């Protein structure tokens, strides 16, 4: 067949968000408030294109959007933020349930110096629509044209002629 | 045997056909085959004798290592094809282990060494059951498979049932062995013509259950299970040695018999596809089965016979067994062929 | 070494087959089995089939292999065995030596020579196994499979005590 | 014979379960779903005899998704290749097949 | 792979103290012992009651592991459909059970 | 209708309250409030990623971000 | 052979169009041989219970030959229908298809040379 | 393809064969006749695990619950077997020969 395509090392390039995952569950519902935009510009390429190779420089934009979300943690409220991350990162299944009150206090300090509202129950699980202005694709399966269907029958029917046609049987 | 309970039995055995018939997912057709054994085995054990259960522990043995082979196929299936529809196979791996499998389950050749046994060792209700009822299932897979069907297997199955048949029940005097060598060799005419022409088999297949039903029910009106017991039925009802004659000059194919019908269209369409050899010698082989079955009417059904004084009791009593649809199907296996472009509402 | 232990694990399997098809008494017959169906179900256990491999144990070994070592008990109280084991013993590792002196063999089908750890996937599937789910399944979408299975687990009890009667 | 019950009464007994790329719970998508998909949407309606011929390569496409033999057929030969230049000295593994650079994400 | 080590450690021990327990009292030379049972040397019968439970335990482990995916079961979207097939399974194996309470095959082992 | 009731109480008192739980199981769901809830938040717990939509330009339905007023609540859940 | 047709409405005896076809009269020979094959069966069904043959069951005998003519009619009507669609697609098929049927050209016998072989 | 498949498959003509042409114990029978079942659910078990097709996680199940049901019922047989001879010999199960 043919040569896979694939993007140099360079086009791969870009700032890690290098946190532990108990760092980024954390954060995830502000995250998830405050980086809406290229997320899902992103995972609307995604599941678009079906093809991540098409879908880097949205991913980018998520790494770009994801570090001026924690820089703006770190600027304000760094010191609640890993009072509660901490206590997130003490379990071993992370329970939100178990750290309420850091929780409170990392709420209450970006609230106040950053004004965001951590979401709802109910309201990171919505599906939204997402303007962009890339093209929708004709064939992201690239599939190749269908064959032709049979002719479907036509015509009214008639009877047989002259019956089975059987040896002699005559009807 | 409970009524309500050998009801609910049956019932089972006609709904694991239905499963077999209607389903569209492989793993439903083993489960309809798996349930039609687990039904059939109590019908076979109803009389609670040695011979029953050697004869369903030989039916068990062989009905389980073909649905094991059906399940294997369908599994090999599974890896070359990644899905489960019950349509042509995509592999001749799959397509081997599922004609040898549905070939246990028929009792063709040569996986026919139990079907005269079984046969012998059930009553004759069970008996017809399992070679009229159990025949419709396995039939309907290979209807459904055929552009998957390799050509040399299924004809080389086919013919080796035609002789097996044809030269096992030469030496028969029991009724049920007659019988299921008789079995073996109709599902030999079904399954070489399947590739062919699917219709002329479901002729062959509707035919001979007509026919397998006329000579079980016939056996079940006069209770003889041999040869010698069948001769001594014209002293006791002379119309059943009469019954007995036309049914079985159907079923070796005499024209003008209905049971003439089926295999002159199978040569029928055999010829059409340039085939001349392979159904003139399954004709041939035919001609023996024929030719026991003339033996075993003109010498041993129509000159009359030493009989015994208690007949002579059994005068004075009427026959009270239901025999059901015997006349209608006495009728059809012998006084269809005029009948016989009937067969395109099988199509 | 590590890296083949689902390969290892079906080369017990195959051994253990030839461990009890030979034959030498229904009770080491159904011990070989008892083992095999420990090992296979460690094959299964290491594609992430975990119920199903506690289908094995459960349902399998825990269930029916205790009523064939029952009735194995009850009612029933060489050469030839241990010809046909060394036999299925040296076609095995002579397969074992042809497919790693080769990494490519055929017997019926073409067959890899390098493990099976190549052939998986690199995703997740989240907060579920998919094999749970698909179990689970059997109550949503699967609802003619639990009544014909019902209806012949109900039909296998009347049998039984239909035939197990003897009247 | 085929009664087809299931589409004369209009019930869904068992066409679920039937191909991979059917409604799975919780939209869990098969390996190989895009091309099975791609195969029987070649295959529909124009019968076996002309998919057999006519659908031969999304089949091999998604047969070889299934089997994976061309695959593992280049691996083989890239891993034969290696070990020959290995034995012989003319390569060496870089540091980042090695295990010796500390992953990107 | 931690669950193979502790496995074939527990292995490890039972044979271990398996084997000290077979052989440490063979270190000793005790007596050679000829000694030359309720039953003598009859054949053991067939307890029918006994195979029949047997059986009895088989289906319904098999009834078993079909209700054995219910608490994932309980988690889908289609609950009305669920919730009618799990009562018909738990409805079959009571049927089954009352099959085998009403034609005595749980008798004397009842 | 309660002689035979009481008759089984007597003699098979865990029969009786065999069939008794059994229906009871049967028939309470067709008849508790509650049912439809259990359906509810079956279907409100989020397994799947929420696919977001390419916007046509008319889905006034669909929000724009999740913390707007439009779309599937959960308020229901918060009180109960 | 023909068990594509008959999958896109599947499980019918007779189809809409099969009302296009004329049916069967009541006089049709195929169906007084389905009506003495139901007085056949009447005659047997006295004959294997030691009932007067020609006497007894007047009303049985009437019923056999009412229930043979009534199942045999439309079984004649589905027969009549499917000889009708073999000959449909097989002339739909032709038309479909005009370079696998080449009309060959007519040479009369004053053309054709047969090779003459004398009887003596 | 994949290498375990083979094995498994070769498990299952093993006792397949083991099956087959032997004539001893019926209870040896219905064992070869269990590994055969065994290898039918560890293979369909890796190939529904390997391409990750959910719906059909609940058909080895399935493959177990009937053929293990199967499996009673031959039991039973062998027990009216064992109720007639003494044995699970199948050399006294030749009165069907004539
Ligand atoms: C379509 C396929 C139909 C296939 C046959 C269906 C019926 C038979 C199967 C079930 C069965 O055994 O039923 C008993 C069965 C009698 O079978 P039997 O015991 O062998 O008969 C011996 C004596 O007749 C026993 O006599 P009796 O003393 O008990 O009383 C007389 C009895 C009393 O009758 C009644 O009581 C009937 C009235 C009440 C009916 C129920 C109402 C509720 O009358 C009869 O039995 C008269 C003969 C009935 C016809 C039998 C054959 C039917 C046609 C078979 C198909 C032929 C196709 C030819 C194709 C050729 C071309 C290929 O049938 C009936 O009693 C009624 C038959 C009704 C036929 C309806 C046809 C139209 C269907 C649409
Ligand atoms: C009609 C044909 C089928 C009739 C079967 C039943 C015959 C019967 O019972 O006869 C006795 C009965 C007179 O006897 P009965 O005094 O009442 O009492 C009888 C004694 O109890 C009898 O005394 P026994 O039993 O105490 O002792 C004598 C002994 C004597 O027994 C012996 O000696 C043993 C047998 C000797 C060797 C075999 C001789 C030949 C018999 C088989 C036929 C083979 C050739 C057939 C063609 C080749 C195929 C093999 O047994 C008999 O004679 C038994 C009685 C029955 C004899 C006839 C049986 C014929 C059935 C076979 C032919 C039809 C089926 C196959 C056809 C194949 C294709 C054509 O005769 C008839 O009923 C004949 C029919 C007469 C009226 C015809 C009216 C025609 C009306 C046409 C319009 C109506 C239809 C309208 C249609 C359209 C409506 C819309
Ligand atoms: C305005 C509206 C109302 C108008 C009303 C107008 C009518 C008023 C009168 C009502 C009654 C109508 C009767 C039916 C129509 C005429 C049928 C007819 O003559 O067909 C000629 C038919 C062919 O002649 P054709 O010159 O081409 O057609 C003249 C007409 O246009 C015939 O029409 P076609 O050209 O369209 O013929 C179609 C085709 C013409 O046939 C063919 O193209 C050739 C295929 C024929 C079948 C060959 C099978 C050979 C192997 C089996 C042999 C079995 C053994 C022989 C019989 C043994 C005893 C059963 O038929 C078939 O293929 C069907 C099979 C044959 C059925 C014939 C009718 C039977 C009814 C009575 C049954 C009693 C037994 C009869 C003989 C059974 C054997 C056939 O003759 C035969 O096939 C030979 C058999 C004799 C004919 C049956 C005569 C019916 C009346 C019999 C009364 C005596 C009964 C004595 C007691 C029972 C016997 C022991
Ligand atoms: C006794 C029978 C009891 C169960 C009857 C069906 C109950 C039911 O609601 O099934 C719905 C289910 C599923 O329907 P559903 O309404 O859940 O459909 C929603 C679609 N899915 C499943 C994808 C979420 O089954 C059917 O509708 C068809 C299959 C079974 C039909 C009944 C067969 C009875 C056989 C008796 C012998
Ligand atoms: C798991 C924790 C508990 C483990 C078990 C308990 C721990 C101690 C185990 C060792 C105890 C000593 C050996 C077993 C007991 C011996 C009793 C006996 O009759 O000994 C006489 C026997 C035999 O002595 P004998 O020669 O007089 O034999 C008498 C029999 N006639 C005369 C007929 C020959 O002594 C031995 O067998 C010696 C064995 C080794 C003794 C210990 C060596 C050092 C161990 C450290
Ligand atoms: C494309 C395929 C689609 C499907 C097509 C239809 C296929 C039909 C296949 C028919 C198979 C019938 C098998 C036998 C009937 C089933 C039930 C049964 O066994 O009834 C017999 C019954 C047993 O009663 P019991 O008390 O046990 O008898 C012992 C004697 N003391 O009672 C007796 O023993 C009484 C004695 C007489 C019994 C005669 C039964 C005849 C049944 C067959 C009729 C003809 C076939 C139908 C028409 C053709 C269809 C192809
Ligand atoms: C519809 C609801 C759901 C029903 C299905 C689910 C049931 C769950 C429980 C499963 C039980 C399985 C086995 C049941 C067998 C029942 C038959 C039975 O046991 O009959 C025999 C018994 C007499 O006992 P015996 O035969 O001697 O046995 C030895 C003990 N002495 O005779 C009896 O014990 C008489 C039994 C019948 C009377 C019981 C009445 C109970 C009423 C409770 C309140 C109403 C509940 C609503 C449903 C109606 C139930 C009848
Ligand atoms: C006696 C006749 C009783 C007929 C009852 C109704 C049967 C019916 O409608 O069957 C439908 C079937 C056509 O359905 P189809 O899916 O096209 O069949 C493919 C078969 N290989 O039509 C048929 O199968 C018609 C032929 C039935 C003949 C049965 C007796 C011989
Ligand atoms: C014993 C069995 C199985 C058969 C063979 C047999 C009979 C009964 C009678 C006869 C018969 O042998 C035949 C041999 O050759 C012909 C050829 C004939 O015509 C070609 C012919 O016409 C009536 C008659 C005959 C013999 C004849 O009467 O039953």
């Amino acid at each position: 067949p043919g040569i896979v395509e694939l993007p140099s090392l360079e086009d791969l390039k870009v700032q890690e968000v290098k946190v532990s995952s108990s760092v980024l569950k954390a954060a995830a519902h502000h995250y998830g408030a405050q980086c809406d935009k290229p997320n899902k510009e992103f995972m609307l390429c995604r599941w678009e294109e079906k093809d991540p190779r098409r879908c880097l420089e949205e991913g980018k934009l998520v790494n770009q959007c994801a570090l001026e979300f924690f820089r703006q943690i770190k600027r304000h409220c760094a010191e609640p933020f890993t009072e509660y991350w901490t206590c997130i990162d003490y379990s071993g299944l992370q329970l939100f349930r178990r750290c309420r009150k850091e929780q409170a206090q990392f709420d209450k300090c970006v609230l106040d110096k950053l004004g965001w509202v951590r979401p709802d129950l109910g309201e990171l699980s919505k599906v939204t629509k997402v303007k962009t202005d890339r093209p929708l694709p004709e064939n992201p399966y690239h599939s190749r044209a269908r064959p032709e269907p049979n002719p479907e029958v036509e015509g009214d029917l008639k009877p047989a002629r002259h019956g089975s046609r059987l040896f002699f049987w005559t009807m | 045997m409970n009524p309500i309970i050998l009801i609910i039995i049956l019932m089972t055995v006609m709904l694991g056909t239905i499963i077999v018939m209607i389903s569209t997912h492989w793993l439903l057709i083993w489960i309809g085959f798996e349930m039609n054994m687990l039904a059939i085995i109590p019908i076979m054990m109803k009389k609670h004798n040695p011979r029953a259960t050697e004869a369903s522990t030989k039916y068990f043995l062989t009905q389980s290592t073909a649905s094991m082979l059906l399940m294997m196929a369908i599994i090999i299936n599974l890896m070359f094809s990644g899905q489960w529809t019950v349509m042509k196979l995509f592999n001749p791996m799959a397509s081997m282990l599922m004609t040898m499998a549905l070939a246990m389950k028929l009792g063709m050749a040569p996986f026919h060494f139990w079907v005269p046994e079984v046969t012998q060792g059930i009553p004759l209700s069970s008996g017809l059951i399992l070679l009229t009822w159990q025949k419709l299932a396995p039939m309907s897979v290979l209807y459904q498979i055929l552009p998957s069907i390799n050509l040399d297997l299924i004809l080389t199955l086919s013919i080796l049932s035609i002789t097996i048949g044809g030269w096992g029940g030469l030496n028969q005097t029991q009724l049920r062995k007659i019988m299921a060598y008789s079995s073996i060799a109709h599902m030999g005419w079904m399954t070489a013509v399947l590739l062919y022409n699917p219709t002329m088999t479901l002729l062959n297949l509707i035919i001979y259950i007509i026919m397998t039903s006329t000579m079980f029910t016939l056996f079940m009106a006069n209770s003889t299970t041999t040869t010698l017991s069948l001769s001594h039925t014209w002293n006791k009802a002379p119309i059943m040695t009469i019954l007995v004659l036309i049914t079985l000059l159907s079923m070796g194919g005499l024209p003008p018999l209905s049971g003439f019908m089926p295999k002159w269209m199978i040569i029928q369409e055999m010829t059409k596809n340039d085939s001349i050899i392979l159904p003139t010698l399954m004709a041939i082989t035919a001609l023996l089965n024929l030719y026991f079955y003339m033996r075993l009417t003109y010498s041993t059904a129509l000159t009359m016979f030493p009989s015994t004084n208690n007949m002579k009791m059994k005068w004075q009593f009427p026959t009270t067994k239901r025999m059901t649809l015997l006349p209608t199907m006495t009728v059809l296996s012998t006084m269809l062929l005029p009948l016989t472009p009937i067969l395109s509402i099988l199509e | 070494m590590m890296t083949y232990i689902v390969f290892i694990l079906s080369i017990i399997f195959v051994m253990g087959f030839v461990g009890f098809s030979s034959k030498p008494s229904p009770i080491y017959g159904g011990l070989g089995l008892i083992v095999s169906g420990g090992v296979g179900c460690g094959i299964v256990l290491n594609f992430g089939g975990s119920f199903l491999g506690l289908m094995v144990f459960l349902i399998y070994l825990g269930g029916m292999m205790v009523v064939f070592g029952y009735t194995t008990a009850m009612a029933t109280e060489n050469k030839v065995v241990l010809g046909t084991f060394i036999t299925g013993l040296l076609m095995e590792f002579l397969m074992v030596y042809y497919v790693l002196k080769d990494k490519e063999v055929e017997i019926v089908f073409k067959f890899n020579g390098m493990g099976d750890w190549v052939i998986y996937d690199t995703g997740d599937s989240g907060f579920f196994s998919e094999e749970a789910m698909g179990i689970a399944a059997l109550y949503s979408y699967g609802t003619w499979l639990v009544i014909v299975t019902g209806w012949s687990l109900l039909i296998g009890v009347v049998v039984i005590m239909e035939i197990t009667r003897g009247n | 014979p085929f009664f087809d019950v299931q589409k004369k009464l209009g019930v869904d007994l068992d066409h679920w379960m039937t191909i991979q790329s059917a409604e799975q719970p919780h939209r869990i998508p098969a390996r190989c779903h895009a091309f099975e998909k791609e195969w029987i949407e070649c295959a529909h309606g124009i019968g076996s005899i002309r998919a057999e011929k006519e659908c031969k390569i999304e089949f091999e496409d998604f047969r070889e998704c299934l089997l994976r033999q061309k695959t593992m057929k280049r691996l083989n030969a890239i891993k034969r290749q290696r070990d020959k230049l290995i034995k012989e000295g003319k390569y060496t593994p870089p540091p980042h097949h090695s295990g010796q650079e500390d992953l990107r994400p | 792979m931690n669950l193979m080590i502790t496995l074939l450690t527990n292995f490890t021990l039972a044979t271990l103290l398996v084997t000290i327990a077979f052989w440490l009292p063979q270190l000793n030379v005790y007596s050679e012992k000829t000694s030359p049972d309720p039953m003598g040397s009859a054949r053991l019968p067939f307890s029918m009651k006994f195979f029949l439970v047997a059986i009895t335990f088989l289906l319904f482990d098999l009834e078993i592991a079909l209700l054995l995916p219910l608490p994932w079961a309980s988690q889908t979207t289609n609950l009305n459909t669920m919730l009618t097939m799990a009562l018909l399974l738990i409805f079959l194996l009571a049927v089954s059970l009352a099959y085998e309470w009403t034609q005595k095959g749980l008798e004397w082992t009842e | 209708v309660a002689a035979f009731l009481k008759n089984v109480w007597a003699k098979e008192p865990v029969l009786v309250a065999s069939f008794a739980i059994a229906g009871l199981a049967v028939i309470l769901p067709t008849l508790s409030p509650y049912t439809k809830y259990s359906l509810m938040i079956n279907r409100a717990t989020p397994y799947n990623y929420p696919v977001p939509l390419r916007d046509d330009g008319n889905m006034p339905d669909v929000p724009s971000h999740p913390q707007d007023p439009q779309g599937p609540s959960l308020e229901w859940l918060k009180r109960l | 052979m023909m068990t594509g047709r008959q999958a896109r409405a599947p499980l019918q005896f007779l189809p809409d169009e099969a009302r296009s076809l004329p049916p069967p009269k009541l006089t049709d020979p195929r169906l007084a041989y389905i009506g003495f094959l139901g007085y056949c069966s009447g005659l047997i069904d006295n004959a294997i219970r030691r009932r007067p043959v020609l006497s007894a069951g007047l009303h049985r005998q009437f019923l056999y030959i009412t229930s043979f003519v009534f199942v045999g009619y439309y079984l004649l009507k589905r027969q009549d229908y499917m000889y009708a669609v073999r000959d449909h697609d097989m002339f739909s098929y032709i038309k479909s298809h005009p370079e696998d049927f080449p009309e060959k050209d007519k040479k009369t016998y004053r053309e054709v040379f047969e090779e003459f072989h004398p009887v003596r | 393809m994949s290498l375990v498949y083979m094995n498994i498959m070769m498990a299952f003509t093993v006792s397949l064969t083991g099956l087959l042409m032997y004539r001893s114990h019926l209870m040896s029978s219905l064992l070869c006749l269990e590994g055969m079942m065994l290898s039918l659910f560890i293979l369909a078990t890796l190939m529904i695990l390997n391409s990750h097709f959910t719906l059909a996680s609940m058909m080895p199940i399935i493959l177990l619950v009937f053929a293990a049901c199967e499996a009673a019922l031959g039991l039973s047989l062998l027990v009216m077997v064992s109720n007639t001879y003494g044995t699970d010999y199948v050399q006294n199960l030749n009165l069907l020969q004539c």
